[PDB]
């Protein structure tokens, strides 16, 4: 249907763009500056995307803000700096890696659950973070779902919400299945 | 009985191989003179040499106001440059198909700085405005001179009366001036000291997640005599660059020896060819063939090239059809006189309901010479880079009455201006970078340009 991407003043945010678009979607940019959790309302999107980013969760506009209202009543992806702000939004924590990854790829283990489904295992998967979501710290509220080979977090799924964040960017040219990774999200 | 769709009258002049350089000779004393040339570059994408002058209406942005000026009218508009460009080219009811010989039919042609970036992002303003010369700098052509090296052809366009510019061109005579002297040393806006100091910043917002990569350059300066045409005759057959190009401006000299294309619009085609990775050529010819091999294997520079190529994907996708952006070739290394570039290849198609002008606008300025993510590199740029770079890691190309655009990154770009030269040289910093081997890559980029001017 129509999937609200907010945009991190990203410059990898139109990639989900395209894919989205590619697989059939009607996509909305907008600026975590440009739009109030009211706008949200009247435009009455299916999904909402939380771009990746420059900075922290803390520097992400309205981001937090859109996963507390919107969580568990539409359907959330989060993306890099995304999957870290719903981390933080539900009281974890971002921390340095102890590795920055910034245009490296990495083979990830999963579980095959969430955007997972269908995708082989392991998967080479494309990174541009400094940041992690402190394993120790993370909400009971969320599985891991994906895993670096040093047993960083790659992706969280709420228990309960259809609401998902990943830690690498599906939507890079070296990222393995990631049309079919969003398709997961966008036909649930 | 106005709007004119029909192919511009053409007259096939005498085909030499020196015919863009001979011509221009005559036309390059002149404001708003304008030389787009391939640097007889044996390369995939050195075919054209484009020649205007004389044009019908000019556009000059400085800040938040373009002036328009046509003969006996001057405008003044706070509005969005490149829409205001996008209406004059309208306004001219010149609405030629396209033609795979003339890739310019008239259109608008000149100079977007690199501080129009400005009018298109909210950037903070610390470094220091110390060169006067537009942000944009177009005039509005009705006529052009292409050089084709394909097909050993020069042809005189015009959508007026062909022979009465051909007449006008064989009256122009090249009366030539001094010959082009340096008259001091060249001196950076950096100590070693300063350039350390900026780059360890870098790596400490590279590891706190600001910014994965930052383009940080320093800028030589000296004074200079004579006539910068001469420069550039000099500087165009040292550097056989493919982007290069000389424009006449009423404020100073554009010199442009840029080996890297930014983007092309060829009938709704889109590609942009970002250069990212760099290794000195060495003149022993079997190491000089290894040194190619390291750049195209190097984890470093592929990590490097990988996110602009990311990047590229991002700025073309703001406007791309969907599913319309690809990416067939990775890591090509192309040799040049100074240095092997490592270069990728994206592609994308344009869309019906928009133009050429709305591609440059959602991707201006190159995320090739910022980083990523490029609004946090460009802060970065501007809290650390002493100096605004205007012209320099702009864009020049042009726009064609037919939809088409090319466009270069104006890296090995030299501002001739007030008897002043400017030259910057810039590279990618990212988490594995160097100190000391970043330093010594801005020198390797520009050497050969800075000391062929010194004698
Ligand atoms: N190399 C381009 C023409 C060109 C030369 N210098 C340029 C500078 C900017 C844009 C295009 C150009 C071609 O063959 O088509
Ligand atoms: N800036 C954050 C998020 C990156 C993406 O999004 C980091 O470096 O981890
Ligand atoms: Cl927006
Ligand atoms: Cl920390
Ligand atoms: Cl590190
Ligand atoms: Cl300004
Ligand atoms: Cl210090
Ligand atoms: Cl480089
Ligand atoms: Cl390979
Ligand atoms: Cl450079
Ligand atoms: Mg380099």
């Amino acid at each position: 249907g129509m999937i609200l991407l907010i945009d991190n003043y990203d410059s990898f945010t139109w990639n989900l763009y395209q894919y989205f678009c590619e697989l059939g979607a009607d996509v909305l940019v907008k600026r975590n500056d440009a739009l109030t959790l009211a706008d949200i309302d009247a435009l009455k999107p299916q999904k909402i995307v939380i771009s990746p980013g420059p900075c922290t969760p803390d520097e992400a506009g309205i981001s937090l803000d859109v996963i507390r209202h919107y969580a568990g009543r539409l359907p959330i992806l989060g993306v890099c700096l995304g999957h870290q702000a719903m981390a933080q939004a539900f009281g974890g924590k971002v921390v340095r890696a102890a590795k920055v990854m910034h245009g490296k790829t990495s083979p990830i283990t999963h579980n095959g659950e969430g955007v997972f489904r269908g995708l082989a295992n392991p998967l080479t998967v494309t990174r541009y973070h400094s940041l992690v979501v402190e394993p120790d710290s993370l909400p009971a509220c969320f599985d891991v779902t994906a895993w670096s080979e040093t047993r960083e977090i790659m992706g969280i799924r709420h228990r309960q919400w259809d609401l998902e964040g990943v830690q690498f960017h599906p939507e890079s040219i070296l990222s393995e299945q990631g049309h079919q990774l969003l398709a997961n999200f966008l036909h649930r | 009985g106005h709007m004119k769709t029909l192919s511009p009258a053409v007259i096939t002049l005498l085909w030499r191989q020196d015919a863009a350089e001979f011509y221009f000779s005559r036309l390059s004393h002149l404001p708003w003179a304008m030389l787009l040339h391939s640097g007889y570059a044996d390369h995939p994408y050195s075919r054209f040499d484009i020649v205007v002058a004389e044009p019908i209406c000019t556009l000059t942005t400085f800040g938040k106001e373009t002036v328009v000026s046509e003969s006996e009218k001057r405008t003044t508009t706070t509005d969005d440059p490149l829409q205001v460009l996008q209406q004059v080219l309208d306004r001219a009811d010149i609405r030629p198909t396209h033609n795979e010989d003339l890739p310019f039919q008239g259109g608008a042609l000149g100079l977007f700085g690199y501080d129009l970036g400005r009018r298109f992002e909210s950037l903070p303003e610390i470094a220091e405005q110390d060169i006067v010369l537009p942000d944009m700098a177009v005039g509005i052509y009705d006529w052009a001179l292409i050089v084709d090296h394909q097909r050993h052809t020069v042809s005189l366009l015009s959508h007026n009366d062909v022979n009465a510019r051909r007449a006008w061109l064989e009256s122009q005579q090249f009366s030539p001036q001094e010959d082009f002297t340096l008259t001091s040393d060249w001196q950076s806006n950096m100590t070693r000291e300063q350039y350390g100091e900026k780059f360890r910043q870098v790596q400490e917002y590279l590891h706190s997640g600001d910014c994965y990569q930052v383009n940080l350059a320093q800028r030589f300066h000296a004074t200079y005599s004579g006539d910068e045409w001469q420069a550039f005759l000099q500087l165009n057959q040292a550097n056989r660059a493919p982007f290069s190009a000389f424009l006449r401006l009423e404020q100073g000299a554009i010199l442009s020896l840029s080996p890297e294309r930014f983007i092309l619009c060829d009938n709704s085609e889109i590609q942009t060819r970002p250069i990212k990775g760099t290794l000195p050529r060495l003149p022993d010819p079997q190491e000089d063939s290894k040194q190619a091999v390291k750049l195209a294997n190097s984890a470093k520079d592929r990590a490097e090239n990988l996110m602009i190529v990311d990047l590229m994907r991002n700025d073309i996708g703001r406007v791309a059809v969907a599913g319309s952006v690809k990416v067939p070739e990775l890591f090509v290394v192309e040799p040049f006189p100074a240095v092997h570039h490592l270069v990728s290849t994206i592609t994308a198609q344009l869309p019906e309901q928009l133009h050429a002008s709305d591609l440059l606008r959602a991707a201006f300025p190159g995320g090739s010479i910022t980083g990523a993510p490029k609004v946090r590199a460009m802060e970065i740029i501007d809290e650390l880079e002493p100096q605004r770079r205007n012209a320099w890691c702009g864009s020049i190309g042009y726009l064609s009455f037919c939809g088409n655009m090319d466009t270069s990154i104006t890296i090995r770009t030299l501002t001739a201006i007030n008897g002043q030269i400017f030259c910057s040289a810039g590279g990618g910093i990212v988490a594995d970078s160097q100190e000391e081997a970043e330093y010594q890559e801005t020198f390797d980029k520009v050497n050969r340009i800075l000391k062929q001017l010194e004698k």
